[PDB]
């Protein structure tokens, strides 16, 4: 019980059924399209500057110079020294993504004070190298008490005979706490940039966080110190009803909210949240007040957030 | 396969030929159809007719060809397909064992296959995304359809499910008459008989009967082919692996 | 993982193991019955019909459960005989209690009953057996119900269990007419919904068994039909298949 | 692993199976019901049936006792044991003590029924919830709902099952005393709040009524189609 | 440098074939032609940079800046891994040179000769948003609330960003649209990036993955950059589970660098100015943590299924201009308790239109519906409740 | 780790402790707040409603109720567990009674409750967990007024001013800091009602609140609608 | 029971191209290796010439299809759908006739059983007292053998002994006689090896039975 259409019934279901303008209308919707594409084509790329400086600031003069003689040199670390052999140092070289070699080097001042282990330009064509390259609770009052009596008269742990130590692991809003703490040693979430560390430390609770480029780390740093690592021996988790109060009106403080808000109400519905959670839910709440339209958020809004954000008859 | 062959030349070559149809009734082309059912329907001849007897450029995956090893070439081969079917539209896009690129998806984990996933998503991007295809078909077919993911069965993406069920011994008539046109038979031969001996056999199933058949014909050096041939071949092909204790089998009453 | 025992709730509120039991009904034999103003009838297949076993019973899946009463089970071997010598034990304990025989619905929810607390029940499996009950009462005439392992029974013209129990039941919607069905229109209506739904060469007379309760006198008379007239029938079905296909040629 | 026992508590203090029972209980046809000044009326949706089965054999509303009515919403099977179980007790307290069973003594004994289904670990309970729509021996609309957990409160127009939570917001906003003045009133706030989720109106509607010191009374489908059509026409009225 | 937009014509209010849009069309197109033949007319009408050339390399190539040192030495990254020590000629800008910019140098001698400020990845500029969807969002039906919320973080930070300051609150600089397989999830998209002056960029996770080495981070590098330069933007990246699922301790290289990439997208989230980003996802458990940590999503719009009255709302959006008939009575196929996404309802419409033609019938009717309907989905046991 | 020691109510965690019983108080905070005080003029209960709709009349969320002419108990947790240790503390009241032919003490009758909620898995009572409720008896006798309260784990303890629920914390100490031994029933309640609208979701009027008290004299009394309003006028 | 000796007969019996390939060959570390070499093997037979494929042990890629909730069963998947489309696909194939062995049956999927890619399906029963017969008769040749032997006893005598255990009895007693001093071997020596290959296993815990 079905069909297949044929050529005049097509035709008639097109012609038939249609107001009188549909192919005009269809032809100028064509022509739209077509001469948007048209105009398109023709739009004319603008010219992209290539960056020239302003005229009058070009010499050409330096510039054939260096072209005649600058002598490009690529860029490579050096791994080893071989010992230096006393004479006839022969470095070893590490050019990136192309191969390692040996080198004499020659040039340069003191075959020691050239380099050790750091980046170097050797030249093109005979690798010696040529230029040396440049480059809240307890969770807190236990910190308080192992970081700032050592930081103001730590000089008692030896008076008393102990011996005052240092490493501290920040395991579990650990960020904030430990800048508090501080209240500085930002660090990033290898080897290289630890040794560049270890110089920057060496000229002065050092604050690692989130803690074989990596295991040269490891053992760089375990040399070097025998300190904050920031895991996630002093334990960091939610905070308690008052300490949610506590960052509620933290939190809440920089904002045009009512005169009296039951912060405490607001900390016992919300259990088992984060910093981040509190700060999203202040946040939620500002933007319930503005979607109301009224420049003074309330407890109502606020409310609002917490529902939203956090998450019967059997329990009342 | 009169409907489905009907439905699926509906929804490729309907569109593409006559748009206007569509525009004046107001409603968005049909872009996809999957096909599904049971080994030996058709699923794949029905694909092959389509593209012998199609006008539109015919452009066939076919397996996990789409599975490569090098990570994130995948997604890529899939954009450059949809690419290329764009270039030369109208375009109809076979692809055959989709379950293969692309089932239900997995917490991505160390037994999870990541790369596979995200082939597949990329394909989901292709079907319905922005900038919506033009002229571009997707025949899919599957065996098993409840494993593909839910994503690929959204409406939009499959605009149709067709089904092939095993036939209904008119349609293994048929079957019979279209593979044993180029058989010489010999009078009193009833392949309704013969069809009605063959009961939930698919179109394979059918096909392997008639090869049979032929086969026995051929082991008498003869060129005939008789009820007994037919009869012989239909008890080989469907050689059932029963169980035998009769315990097992009469725990339900 | 919340299909470990009966007695376990799925998130969802799913009962995985009652829904494991309901969907294994689909493996019992084949069995269905129609209600008609003259009377009513079931028939069954015989799933397994091997040349080397007796016919000591004349009846597998019918049972007699009181005088105006009968039902068919399908399901597990074992559960069906317990649950068909409870049911005799519950009618004929409502015959000793009032003097009358109990009316099908109350003997349906009597087992339904048992059923359910089976489902609710500690460490006990459900009675993985649907039923097909027919019988006569002077409250409602002749009655067909069907029940379920889950201890659910609703009363139905006519339905079917078992295998290919989707296409049953679709050509009985499709065939069956309200209130002008007899009994011989039933047969004829049951005979061709199991040559459809068997899909085993032909129906064989032995293959199947069918029986009709049917108010004569003033007593309920259940009869099953013997062999030679399920021939008969057979014989007349395919002969107006045949009349069928000669017109239509 | 918290769940899959009925005797065992997560660090919310849940019991996640019994929660799980109420969910199951959402899972049925919806079921309305409401208290009048001397009428109180059970709607219930009916879901249809096809045409070869039957209806007399399936129930939502269903007489506990001469003064009483129970309106289910869950499990069939738990229904139907959960309703024998609580007419055996109505006539057993008639024995005991000469005087009908209150509404609120009858919801009480079907919540500690549950309750005790819940308690132990070798049951299951009963995924059911139920509305006792009554008139005490005193003369009084009482309407009490039952979940089940073993609790019951009581409330003067509350709907359970699929549409309860739409049904109930329908009827806190259309639920007033000059609502409810007469007998009929309440009866189209029944139909009103119940065509939300319905789709006829009265092909998938049954109402139950009960009226002081009268039996109840199970709505005609054509009293049914008669209500509507009234509904309807206030509707486009208004309109 | 500004916002990118996209070009868009005006939009036809009436959808009908009728006069008023027949007009309107006519002088959209009078605007165009005046606009190829100024075009024409002007094109018509119309020493020392020239050794500034010759000494500037015949082939020059593009590397990347690395380490400036002094006021005439750098180190430049060659774009094939190696990295040299480069002179820089008088040519070039001069304190316009920064660490990541993509230089121009001398083939031979490899000197910075010029900075080719506009230099952007094929991929990110193909990705980059020139024509516009036409899906206002008078084309959405229901999603009131959400289409409030994506309003509230990608366009009232815009147009009025003087409430957030009256209050001294931060915008939320990123949402993810999770749901269901299918509802409205792109199409919000579609319609932020239809009515927003910003420049939209549209991308999917199983795009930002590239073989060679680090061109993985190196494309997220470049794509959040050029958000950057181009300001506002939105960066819609659909089906961000490509990248992004539960991070695991990796047992490949393949793994590892998909991993690395993840982390560079979440550390360039960390580069606040305006450019906000809109996640899709179908699945949003298999999503690690960090990223729905709440400082980069901010918000987390769900995308629920229609109820009855948005389901009606759709289907009379996606009936509006097909030809119904008098007899269709738009309720019992809504309020059939069962699944039915936005897309569902398209294609219910789709398939209803077919039907009808296949029925010789330019106008659907309540058959064709309740048949469209049977024959469109293709996926709790009878009695068990009630 | 904490996942195979608290699968049973007879488990041991290495930490000595019934981690179930634990969980079974962590329990009792999902219910609504409850406050009780005494005075040497008798004791007062206080307990914030929590009608979770309109339409639900008040007269079945039984948050304070009567044991006989001369206690009130306060409750919050579970309301079947509320239910059973209701029943049995009237059943021993009345055994008393008949037995003794006097009125049980605060104490005895709190001591008979705890008595019932021991049995935790005792094979030889038929309850298997915790009951999850906690009990507030406030009442009248021969010692003067008292007030006790009980705990899930079966302990109770004197309390001359005590809250439980969801506002236990925060109720606790606003108690502390309010509480001076003498004072009188007005004084008290002013003081709870001034404590549950501090520690209320709602603002506290007329309905969503029920006070309750026992006086060395009359009986146990529920303020009805009129008094709510006139307490409420100047808390 | 002697499959892979009758492959071995074909490419000795064959003219065409023969590819001997193992069905574990095809499984790879690296993601798509295993599709891209299925896919290589039928298109170097298909353009080499009529070739015969020849994947024994298929059972180690073609196995029933299951969800399989994880990465390498996924592969290991869609290697099997690889050669299921390789064996019957859009483009057809010609003269590529292919050969699959294995030692159960019953666990191949069902889609690579169709009549089409498997129509055959050989059964390669344990030989029967004829097929006994046969055997003993083609291993006893090319070997000296006492008069006194009588091999119908060994036919007869019902067990469960296959062609590999047929040859191995031979082989043994063959070993047996060699050490015995004597090229000719006797019954003595082939009782002694029937015994060795029955390896009739004992000690079963008696209530069983
Ligand atoms: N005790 C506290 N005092 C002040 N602010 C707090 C306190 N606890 C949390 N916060 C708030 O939490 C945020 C600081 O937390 P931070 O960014 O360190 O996250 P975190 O909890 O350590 O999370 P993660 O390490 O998992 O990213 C700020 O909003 C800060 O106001
Ligand atoms: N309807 C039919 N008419 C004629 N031949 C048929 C039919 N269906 C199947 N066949 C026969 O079956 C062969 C295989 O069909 P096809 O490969 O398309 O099946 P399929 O359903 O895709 O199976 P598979 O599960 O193996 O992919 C066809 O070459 C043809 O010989
Ligand atoms: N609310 C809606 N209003 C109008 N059309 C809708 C709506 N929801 C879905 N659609 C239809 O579905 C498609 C839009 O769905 P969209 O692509 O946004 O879904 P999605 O969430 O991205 O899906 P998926 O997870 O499958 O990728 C279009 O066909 C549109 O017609
Ligand atoms: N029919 C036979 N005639 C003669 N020798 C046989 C026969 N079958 C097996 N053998 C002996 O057994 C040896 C092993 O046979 P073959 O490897 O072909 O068996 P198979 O069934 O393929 O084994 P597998 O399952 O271990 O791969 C053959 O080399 C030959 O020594």
């Amino acid at each position: 019980p079905i069909r297949a259409l044929d050529e005049g019934d097509i035709a008639l279901l097109k012609t038939y059924g249609q107001s009188t303008y549909s192919r005009q209308i269809k032809q100028v919707e064509d022509d739209i399209q077509q001469l948007l594409k048209k105009i398109n084509e023709l739009t004319g790329i603008k010219e992209s500057d290539t960056g020239l400086a302003p005229p009058a600031l070009w010499d050409l003069a330096a510039d054939k110079q260096t072209l005649q003689s600058e002598q490009p040199l690529q860029v490579a670390r050096c791994t080893k020294i071989i010992n230096a052999d006393s004479e006839d140092p022969k470095y070893i070289i590490n050019v990136k993504q192309f191969a390692k070699f040996v080198v004499d080097l020659s040039d340069q001042v003191a075959p020691t004070d050239i380099e050790e282990g750091m980046r170097v330009g050797v030249d093109r064509n005979k690798y010696q190298i040529h230029i040396p390259l440049p480059p809240c609770k307890e969770q807190i009052e236990k910190l308080r008490e192992v970081v700032e009596t050592p930081l103001l008269h730590p000089e008692r742990f030896v008076n008393l005979g102990i011996e005052p130590p240092k490493g501290v692991l920040l395991f579990g809003g650990k960020t904030l706490c430990a800048r508090a703490v501080a209240n500085f040693i930002r660090v990033i979430g290898g080897a290289r940039m630890v040794r560049e560390l270890f110089e920057m430390a060496r000229t002065k609770l050092i604050f690692f966080d989130e803690i074989n480029e990596v295991q040269r780390t490891m053992l760089e740093l375990i040399n070097q110190l025998d300190v904050l690592m920031a895991t996630n021996k002093i334990e960091f988790s939610l905070p308690d009803l008052e300490g949610r109060t506590h960052i509620f009106k933290i939190h809440a403080r920089s904002m045009s909210v009512e005169r009296d808000i039951r912060f405490e109400l607001l900390a016992r519905l919300c259990p088992n949240s984060t910093g981040a959670e509190i700060r999203s839910v202040c946040t939620e709440a500002g933007m319930f007040a503005i979607r109301a339209r009224r420049k003074i958020a309330t407890e109502k809004d606020f409310l609002e957030a917490v529902n939203k954000v956090i998450k019967y008859m059997t329990y009342n | 396969l009169d409907k489905q062959i009907k439905e699926i030349k509906e929804v490729i070559e309907l569109p593409v030929k006559h748009p206007e149809l569509f525009e004046a009734l107001g409603i968005a082309q049909p872009k996809g159809v999957l096909l599904y059912g049971p080994p030996g329907t058709g699923k794949t001849l029905l694909a092959r007719a389509v593209a012998h007897h199609t006008d539109c450029t015919f452009i066939r995956v076919s397996g996990s060809e789409l599975v490569q090893k090098f990570i994130g070439e995948g997604a890529r081969m899939v954009r450059e397909l949809f690419v290329m079917a764009r270039e030369h539209a109208p375009s109809i896009i076979f692809m055959d064992e989709i379950d293969s690129i692309g089932s239900s998806r997995l917490e991505g984990g160390s037994g999870g296959d990541s790369e596979v996933q995200r082939t597949m998503l990329e394909l989901l991007n292709q079907l319905d995304g922005f900038e919506a295809t033009k002229n571009i078909k997707v025949i899919m077919a599957t065996n098993r359809i409840d494993i593909l993911d839910s994503a690929l069965l959204r409406p939009g993406r499959i605009d149709r499910k067709i089904e092939f069920p095993p036939p209904n011994e008119e349609a293994r008539l048929d079957i019979l008459k279209i593979h044993s046109r180029k058989m010489n038979l010999t009078r009193g031969i009833n392949l309704r008989k013969i069809a009605e001996l063959m009961p939930g056999a698919s179109g394979a199933e059918v096909k392997g009967v008639c090869t049979e058949a032929g086969m026995y014909a051929l082991r008498e050096r003869r060129v005939h082919v008789t009820q007994e041939d037919f009869e012989m071949a239909v008890a080989k092909v469907m050689q059932k692996d029963s169980e035998k204790n009769m315990s097992i089998k009469k725990l339900w009453k | 993982r919340y299909d470990s025992r009966t007695t376990i709730f799925s998130p969802e509120g799913r009962l995985y193991q009652v829904e494991y039991a309901m969907e294994a009904i689909g493996h019992a034999g084949t069995c269905l019955g129609i209600l008609a103003n003259d009377g009513v009838l079931l028939a069954a297949e015989r799933r397994n019909i091997h040349k080397l076993l007796d016919e000591v019973f004349f009846s597998e899946k019918i049972y007699k459960l009181n005088e105006d009463m009968a039902c068919s089970v399908a399901g597990i071997t074992s559960d069906a005989n317990v649950l068909t010598n409870e049911l005799r034990l519950i009618a004929q304990r409502y015959l000793l209690q009032y003097q009358e025989p109990i009316p099908c619905e109350q003997l349906v929810t009597a087992l339904c009953d048992i059923k359910q607390a089976y489902t609710q029940f500690g460490g006990k499996r459900p009675f993985g057996v649907s039923l097909l009950y027919i019988g006569w009462d002077k409250h409602y005439g002749f009655q067909l119900y069907q029940s379920d392992p889950s201890g659910n029974y609703g009363g139905w013209k006519a339905t079917c269990i078992g295998n290919n129990s989707a296409a049953a039941v679709s050509m009985l919607k499709q065939d069956y007419k309200e209130g002008e069905m007899t009994l011989k229109s039933a047969l004829a209506l049951a005979i061709k919904v199991l040559n459809k739904t068997m899909d085993v060469s032909k129906l064989s007379a032995e293959k199947v068994e069918i029986a009709t309760l049917t108010r004569e006198n003033g007593k309920t008379v259940i009869r099953v039909l013997k062999q030679k007239e399920v021939e008969q029938l057979i014989k007349k079905h395919e002969e107006e298949e045949a009349k069928a296909e000669r017109e239509k040629k | 692993s918290y769940d899959r026992a009925i005797t065992v508590f997560s660090p919310d203090g849940h019991l996640f199976q019994v929660e799980y029972a109420q969910e199951a209980v959402k899972k049925g046809s919806t079921a309305v019901g409401v208290r009048g000044r001397d009428i109180v009326v059970l709607g219930v949706e009916k879901k249809s049936v096809a045409k070869l089965q039957d209806e007399r054999t399936v129930r939502k509303i269903c007489a506990l006792d001469d003064n009483v009515c129970m309106a289910f919403a869950g499990l069939t099977a738990d229904a139907r044991i959960v309703i024998n179980r609580a007419r055996v007790e109505c006539q057993s307290h008639r024995l005991t003590v000469e005087d009908p069973v209150t509404v609120e003594y009858i919801t009480r004994y079907i919540a500690s029924l549950k309750q005790r289904y819940t308690q132990s670990n070798g049951r299951r309970p009963f995924g059911i919830s139920a509305l006792i729509v009554g008139f005490d021996f005193d003369g009084t609309p009482r309407l009490y709902q039952t979940d089940p957990s073993g609790t019951y409160h009581a409330w003067k127009a509350n709907a359970i099952g699929r549409g309860a939570k739409s049904v109930r917001e329908f009827l806190e906003k259309n639920y007033t005393d000059e609502a409810i003045e007469t007998d009929d009133l309440t009866i189209k706030l029944v139909i009103k709040a119940l065509l939300e989720v319905v789709q006829s109106g009265g092909k998938n509607i049954e109402l139950a009524v009960m009226r002081r010191d009268q039996s109840l009374k199970i709505l005609n489908p054509e009293e049914i189609e008669k209500y509507v059509a009234e509904i309807e026409k206030e509707k486009e009225e208004n309109e | 440098k500004g916002p990118d937009a996209a070009s868009k014509l005006p939009l036809v209010t009436p959808h009908t074939q009728c006069r008023l849009k027949l007009l309107k069309l006519e002088r959209i197109k009078d605007y165009l032609l005046m606009e190829e033949e100024f075009i024409r007319n002007q094109e018509q009408m119309k020493e020392e940079r020239s050794k500034v050339d010759d000494l500037r390399g015949t082939p020059m190539s593009v590397g990347t800046l690395e380490e400036i040192i002094d006021d005439n030495h750098a180190i430049v990254s060659t774009s094939v891994g190696s990295e040299h020590y480069v002179s820089i000629l008088s040519f070039v800008d001069k304190d316009l040179l920064e660490p990541g910019c993509s230089v121009l140098l001398n083939h031979k001698v490899h000197a910075v000769i010029g900075v080719l400020m506009d230099d952007t990845d094929p991929l990110v500029t193909v990705m980059k948003v020139e024509k516009a969807p036409q899906e206002t969002y008078a084309d959405i039906g229901g999603l009131d609330n959400q289409i409030q919320e994506i309003k509230e973080s990608v366009e009232l930070p815009l147009t009025h960003p003087e409430y957030y300051e009256e209050m001294g609150i931060k915008p939320p600089k990123g949402v993810i649209l999770y749901g269901p397989p299918g509802t409205g999830k792109t199409l919000l998209a579609k319609a932020v990036a239809n009515q927003t002056s910003a420049t939209f960029l549209r991308v999917v996770g199983s795009e930002l993955i590239q073989k060679y080495l680090g061109d993985g981070p190196k494309l997220v590098r470049e794509l959040f950059r050029v958000a950057e330069e181009h300001a506002p933007s939105i960066v819609f990246i659909d089906e961000i589970d490509a990248i992004g699922t539960k991070r695991y301790d990796s047992n490949s290289g393949g793994e590892r660098e998909i991993q690395r990439t993840m982390l560079e997208l979440l550390n360039q989230l960390d580069g606040f100015d305006d450019v906000k980003v809109i996640m899709a996802t179908n699945r949003i458990e298999t999503l690690d943590p960090a990223l729905i940590r709440p400082g980069r999503i901010d918000r987390k719009i769900e995308f629920p299924l229609p109820d009855e009255k948005t389901k009606k709302r759709i289907f009379q959006i996606h009936t509006s201009r097909m030809t119904l008939a008098d007899d269709v009575t738009l309720d019992d196929l809504i309020m059939a308790k069962d699944d039915l996404s936005g897309a569902d309802i398209k294609a219910i419409c789709t398939e209803a239109g077919l039907m009808a033609l296949r029925e010789r019938r330019m106008k659907v009717t309540n058959e064709d519906f309740k048949k469209s309907k049977e024959n469109v989905l293709y996926k709790t046991p009878e009695g068990l409740y009630l | 780790t904490r996942s195979e020691y608290d699968r049973g109510v007879n488990t041991f965690s290495p930490e000595g402790r019934l981690f179930q019983v634990e969980y079974a108080i962590e329990a009792i905070k999902l219910g609504s707040t409850a406050i009780g005080i005494q005075t040497s003029e008798g004791v007062c209960l206080a307990v914030e409603k929590r009608i979770t709709s309109p339409l639900m009349e008040p007269s079945s969320i039984e948050k304070i109720v009567e044991i006989d002419a001369h206690i009130g108990c306060a409750m919050s947790g579970l309301i079947a567990d509320a239910k059973t240790l209701i029943d049995k503390a009237r059943v021993e009241t009345q055994n008393h009674w008949f037995t003794y032919n006097e009125t049980m003490t605060v104490e005895s009758v709190t001591q008979a409750v705890s008595n019932l909620a021991l049995q935790f898995g005792e094979e030889d009572a038929a309850m298997s967990r915790p009951f999850g409720v906690a009990l507030l008896f406030g009442g009248v006798d021969e010692k003067g007024p008292q007030l006790f309260h009980m705990d899930p784990s079966g302990t109770f303890v004197q309390c001359d001013a005590r809250a439980i629920g969801s506002a236990s914390e925060g109720a606790q100490s606003s108690l502390q800091e309010v509480y001076h031994k003498s004072m009188t029933l007005k004084e008290a309640i002013k003081s709870s009602l001034i404590i549950l609208k501090q520690v209320m979701e709602e603002k506290l009027n007329a309905t969503n609140i029920e006070l309750a008290t026992v006086q060395p004299g009359q009986n146990f009394h529920m303020f009805t609608k009129e008094e709510l309003e006139e307490v409420i006028k100047d808390i | 029971c002697g499959k892979t000796m009758l492959a071995k007969a074909v490419a000795h019996h064959t003219t065409a191209a023969f590819i001997r390939v193992v069905g574990s060959e095809f499984v790879q570390k690296y993601l798509g290796e295993g599709p891209r070499m299925v896919r290589d093997v039928f298109r170097l037979a298909k353009e080499n010439a009529p070739a015969i494929i020849f994947i024994d042990e298929i059972d180690a890629i073609a196995t029933k299809r299951f969800d399989a909730q994880t990465g390498a069963d996924r592969e290991v998947q869609r290697i099997l759908l690889e050669l299921l489309n390789q064996m019957d696909g859009f483009d057809q194939n010609v003269n590529v006739k292919v050969i699959m062995a294995t030692n159960r049956a019953d666990t191949l999927d069902p889609a690579l059983l169709r009549p089409g890619r498997l129509d055959r399906k050989i059964e390669f029963p344990l030989p029967d007292r004829r097929q006994k017969r046969l055997i003993f008769s083609t291993i006893t040749s090319k070997m000296n053998l006492s008069e006194e032997v009588d091999l119908e006893d060994y036919v007869a005598r019902p067990d469960k002994i296959s062609g590999a255990d047929i040859n191995s009895i031979c082989q043994e007693s063959g070993m047996l006689a060699v050490r015995e001093n004597r090229y000719i071997v006797l019954a003595k020596d082939f009782e002694k090896a029937y015994k060795t290959v029955i390896k009739k296993d004992e000690q079963e815990h008696e209530f069983y039975k």
